[PDB]
RNA sequence: AUGGUAGGAUAGUGGCCUACCAUGGUUUCAACGGGUAACGGGGAAUAAGGGUUCGAUUCCGGAGAGGGAGCCUGAGAAACGG
RNA sequence: GCUCAUUAAAUCAGUUAUCGUUUAUUUGAUAGUCAUGGUAUAACUGUGGUAAU
């Protein structure tokens, strides 16, 4: 899947194309919050520390914040309507995982930072 | 379209609807058949629209703009050209009847109270038939009585106590606005009370105690009746 | 018996007994002022407005409690007949306990904003 | 995830009530308030479980033995809420004329739905809207179908007990009350005897084979402050072994062997005891709930120790749980009903599958 | 929910069962809130477009008067003693007009003792409320709707009404 | 069903609803029940200045927006362009 | 706004009564008890997903 990196100490944003399990076994099971280190994704995201922030599925419907249930529900949503959610942990039918820097490391990014 | 208007059943299909306001609404002549439909003052209806946003007419001491304006029994029409002032009066045939009056006569009206309390703050008040309430006014004035009123301010300079020989113009009902100056007041089941009327030809005739409105005393009526 | 009741009956004071006068020539009775009934739907003493139909008839029927039924005959006239049809009309009316009613007792009555499903009058005077 | 401690070194889980905070219950309104206004961290750490805020507690929580589901008895303008574990949501929202004091579910997955009305009424309750009303000649306190002999037989406050068949829709000749005290129905499972709540402590057991009440159990007290009743009962699976519960806080433990002895063991508080249910499908078995108002509890019947105190800050009136596992339905009186499970007692469901992990790793 | 439509029921002469209309909205009923004795909550109606009214659903504060010396002072609520029209509100203590409760003695104790400088029962009062100050739960009755008003407003126990409910209580 | 009282509900009256309490209501003066093709009827309303009683207009009454059921806004809807 | 299924003190007609009620608009009366606070929506800037809104 993609990683729709941001930095917003700089406000830049970059997407990277995935496409190695090793790389994105590490993101499995994590939830929206929590603190992740891409060194185990990649050696030049050495030192790097990430955090979930969002994204969408491989049909448009989006992770919702801390709901449950990593397959796809559907909920009462905002006058309210019904529409499908998928939910809040990553799981491997995402078509990308948006993601966010909160501590740098090394090595560089020429197009992020 | 009610009886009272004089007017065609020519001239278009809708009938003219009137506005809320002071009157009720069956009891009440809006501006458009007053200018343009009796009067004859404007053609198209868009004729009057011109005449009431110059502010040509006054009705009771107000601007009083507006196409479907309600007026009704004994209105004070001052029209600001010609310097002519207008009084509606019922006709005794079941209509109504647009009337020339002084300058004088403009500056009263008369105006038969419908309910009178206490207001707050230990206030007396009476309410009119055109919804003029007046804070502090005679204590003798009580229900169904006529009052004076000025409309320079809303005071009150003249006020006649309903009592039986007195020259009553009748608002409501079949016999409905004639002259006849008062048998007596009869009582009967339910209220229904039937102040009785004798005319210039001194026959009975019978309304209800709801469409008495005092015009004046045995004699004179304070205000300018139309005479024909 | 006053407190026979659930409740602790007592008027709501909108001597220890308050008074008013329903109107039109209907007088507080004796058994209204110094009485012991508490009666809130009674004309005087109480909570109802004598407005609308003053009307009379014969009381027909008085084994309910606190209502009797009035009987109001009259005469209609057909005019395509040209006769007469002797009639009734059996009204059920709230009496208050200052009225001494039994079969008979010629009775005026008066709209007191409609009490309970049929009845719109309460007694105010019986001859 | 907050994990609470109720001083029993026996870590206490809780979620969905009181300490719980919805942030975004509108989202157009508050959500878009909150982003230039807070950084929602905290929010981010809030995690809601099958989205709703519903005030007016509940008159009774139950659940479906399957598709694992919930009802709920609003008051607010008084209703009936369905939830669906797989979708966590509303599936089924309908609007109740008067208050059911008790609900009773028909066998599964709400194929039907049964109320005791505040108006002296049972209501018959489908997917479609409303079927059937029935009248009670008395008030309702609680009431209980029977599978066997097709019989959904009610009682609270009556001089007779009131005996409707749901097959042929009738009601003939109904049983009786010894000085009715009626407040609670419980029914073996196995055998099928009726358990009775009486403001002289008498529990009736009526055979509904025999057509007649077999025996009387009385209750003594070592303290015995004041003359007390029981308000609700229970019957073990197993169909052994009886649970009784009265407005002291005292819990009664009996035998059906037709024999008086019993064991005793007190919450601290003694407002009442509000619901007893044997804890005998979940591993670590013979355990058994007991609930004040405020404070509910778990323990051994054998050792009768606290394994848990639950205690919620907001007082409730109910108690429903999950066969298996320990999730735990609770009408605090509030806005948020406060559900919770302690995964000491068993493992999560399967739509908990990872509802367990989120507290253990923190 | 609850239609108020007179037309279902019989006549007086027993004509009955017409169903002319549907349930409509202006002949329309809601729904009573038993009001119990907690951490007061609000609730919110909308009547009639621009109107509202005040459920009451739990009560912990009400402002009830004393009737001799005609004073008011806010009454923390305790629990419920009778009510005439059913006695199943009284054992789920219940709010409704005309309810006889149980109320904390001590607001009018303080005011009695800093303003004239007695105690009580231990400045004439009557004997059988004088004994009940000692107690620390004085008898009060409701004289508000806690269903449309949503208050606990209410009268204490005087007079010879005093003696009405106390031979009911015994 | 007739009413009493108390509570509730409602914009409000109210057996409207429910407790508790009394046995009443309408009726040969026709209650109540049945038939009504109630396209028949309403001066509801002008109408036809000799077509002999003609016209047009308005009013019917109820329900519905695929069927049930629950809800929300609004002075107003128990609204199908929720 | 259109369409389907026939009501006998009901509808309707007038009449009250609203001191039994609610009312946007209409009109008439009517209030003595910091040269500027604090928030807030977006649009937009740029990255994407989704067969699709």
């Amino acid at each position: 899947m993609k990683l729709n990196i941001s930095y917003p100490v700089n406000g830049s944003q970059k997407t990277f194309e995935i496409d190695d399990e090793h790389r994105i076994r590490v993101f499995f099971d994590k939830r929206i919050g929590q603190e992740v280190d891409g060194e185990a994704v990649g050696d030049e995201f050495k030192g790097y520390v990430f955090k979930i922030s969002g994204g969408n599925d491989k049909q448009g419907f989006p992770m919702k914040q801390g709901v449950l249930l990593p397959t796809r529900i559907k909920l009462l949503l905002t006058e309210r309507k019904r529409k499908s959610v998928r939910g809040a942990i990553v799981g491997p039918d995402l078509a990308v995982l948006a993601l966010v820097i909160v501590k740098k490391g090394e090595q560089e990014l020429e197009g992020l930072t | 379209a009610p009886h009272h208007w004089l007017l065609d059943k020519l001239s278009g299909c809708y009938a003219p609807r009137p506005s809320a306001g002071p009157h009720k609404l069956r009891e009440s002549l809006p501006l458009i058949v007053f200018l343009r439909n009796r009067l004859k003052y404007a053609l198209n209806g868009r004729e009057v629209k011109a005449i009431l946003m110059q502010r040509h007419v006054k009705v009771d001491g107000k601007v009083r703009t507006d196409t479907t304006y309600p007026a009704g029994f004994m209105d004070v029409i001052t029209l600001d050209a010609t310097n002519e002032n207008f009084r509606l009066v019922y006709d005794v045939k079941g209509r109504f009847a647009v009337h020339r009056i002084t300058d004088e006569e403009a500056s009263y009206k008369l105006g038969k109270v419908k309910k009178v309390q206490l207001g707050k703050k230990g206030v007396p008040y009476v309410v009119t038939h055109d919804g003029r309430t007046i804070r502090y006014p005679d204590p003798n004035i009580k229900v169904n009585d006529t009052v004076k009123i000025d409309l320079a301010s809303g005071k009150i300079t003249d006020f006649i106590k309903f009592d039986a020989g007195k020259l009553v113009y009748v608002t409501g009902g079949r016999n409905l606005g004639r002259i006849g100056t008062i048998v007596h007041k009869e009582r009967h089941d339910g209220g229904f009370d039937l102040v009785h009327i004798k005319d210039s030809l001194d026959n009975t005739f019978v309304t209800r105690l709801n469409n008495v409105f005092v015009i004046g005393e045995q004699g004179k009526p304070y205000i300018s009746l139309p005479k024909g | 018996t006053v407190q026979s009741e659930r409740a602790f009956q007592k008027q709501p004071h909108i001597t220890k007994r308050w008074y008013k006068n329903a109107g039109l020539g209907f007088k507080t009775p004796k058994t209204a002022i110094e009485g012991s009934y508490i009666d809130k739907k009674c004309p005087f003493t109480g909570l109802v407005s004598i407005r609308g139909k003053i009307l009379t008839g014969t009381v027909v029927s008085t084994k309910m409690h606190r209502t009797i039924v009035i009987r109001r005959a009259y005469l209609h006239y057909i005019p395509k007949y040209n006769r007469y049809e002797k009639r009734h009309k059996n009204v059920p009316v709230h009496v208050s306990p200052a009225f001494r009613v039994q079969v008979g007792d010629i009775v005026t009555v008066g709209q007191c904003r409609p009490i309970s499903k049929t009845v719109r009058f309460n007694v105010v005077k019986v001859s | 995830v907050l994990k609470s401690t109720s001083a029993n070194d026996v870590s206490v889980y809780q979620v969905s009530g009181t300490n719980v905070s919805r942030s975004l219950p509108d989202w157009i309104a508050k959500k878009r308030k909150r982003q230039l206004k807070n950084d929602l961290e905290y929010q981010n750490r809030v995690e809601l479980i099958q989205d709703f805020e519903f005030s007016e507690a509940s008159n009774k929580i139950k659940v479906s033995r399957d598709g694992q589901y919930c009802m709920a008895t609003g008051t607010y303008k008084p209703q009936i809420h369905v939830y669906d574990f797989a979708n966590l949501s509303l599936k089924f929202d309908r609007h109740t004329d008067a208050e059911n004091v008790d609900f009773t579910i028909l066998s599964d997955d709400w194929t039907k739905s049964v109320h005791l009305q505040n108006d002296r009424s049972i209501q018959f309750q489908n997917k479609g809207g409303l079927h059937y009303t029935t009248r009670i000649p008395k008030f309702g306190r609680s009431l209980v179908y029977n599978k066997v002999n097709c019989d959904l037989y009610v009682g609270a406050s009556g001089n007779e007990l009131y005996r409707l068949n749901l097959e042929k829709g009738r009601f003939l000749n109904p049983f009786k009350l010894d000085t009715e005290g009626v407040n609670h129905v419980s029914i073996n499972e196995v055998n099928g005897l009726l358990a009775a709540g009486t403001e002289t402590n008498v529990v009736e057991f009526w055979d509904p084979r025999s057509r007649s009440r077999v025996s009387k159990l009385y209750l003594e007290n070592n303290i015995d402050n004041r003359p007390f009743q029981v308000t609700t009962t229970s019957f073990r699976n197993d169909g052994l072994t009886f649970a009784c519960g009265t407005s002291n806080g005292y819990s009664y433990i009996y035998d059906l062997r037709t024999s008086e002895p019993s064991i005793i063991k007190d919450q601290g508080y003694g407002f009442d005891i509000k619901k007893i249910i044997w804890l005998d499908n979940v591993g670590t078995e013979n355990k058994i709930v007991t609930c004040d108002k405020r404070i509910a509890k778990i323990w051994d019947r054998l050792d009768g120790k606290a394994y848990a105190s639950m205690e919620p800050s907001v007082d409730i009136n109910d108690i429903e749980h999950v066969p298996g596992t320990g999730m735990f339905f609770t009408a605090n009186e509030s806005i948020p009903m406060h559900t919770y499970y302690i995964p000491s007692l068993g493992p999560s469901p399967r739509w908990c599958s990872f509802l367990d992990s989120i507290t253990e790793e923190l | 929910g609850i239609s108020r439509d007179s037309r279902h029921k019989r006549s007086a002469t027993g004509a009955k069962r017409a169903q002319f209309r549907k349930k409509r909205k202006f002949e329309l009923g809601r729904q009573p809130a038993n009001t119990k004795i907690g951490a007061k909550r609000i609730h919110s109606v909308r009547t009639r477009g621009g109107n509202k009214k005040y459920r009451a659903l739990r009560i912990e504060t009400g402002n009830f008067s004393w009737a001799s010396e005609g004073i008011s002072k806010k009454t923390r609520i305790a629990g419920v003693v009778y009510h005439p029209s059913n006695n199943e509100l009284v054992r789920t203590n219940t709010l409704t007009k005309a309810a006889i409760v149980q109320i904390d003695a001590t607001p009018f104790r303080q005011w009695f003792e800093a303003h004239y400088g007695q105690t009580l029962g231990k400045a004439k009062i009557e004997s059988s409320v004088e004994s009940q100050f000692s107690a620390g739960r004085l008898y009060a009755c409701i004289s508000s709707r806690p269903g449309q008003s949503g208050r606990c407003d209410g009268y204490i126990l005087e007079g010879e009404e005093l003696a009405f409910y106390l031979r009911r209580l015994t």
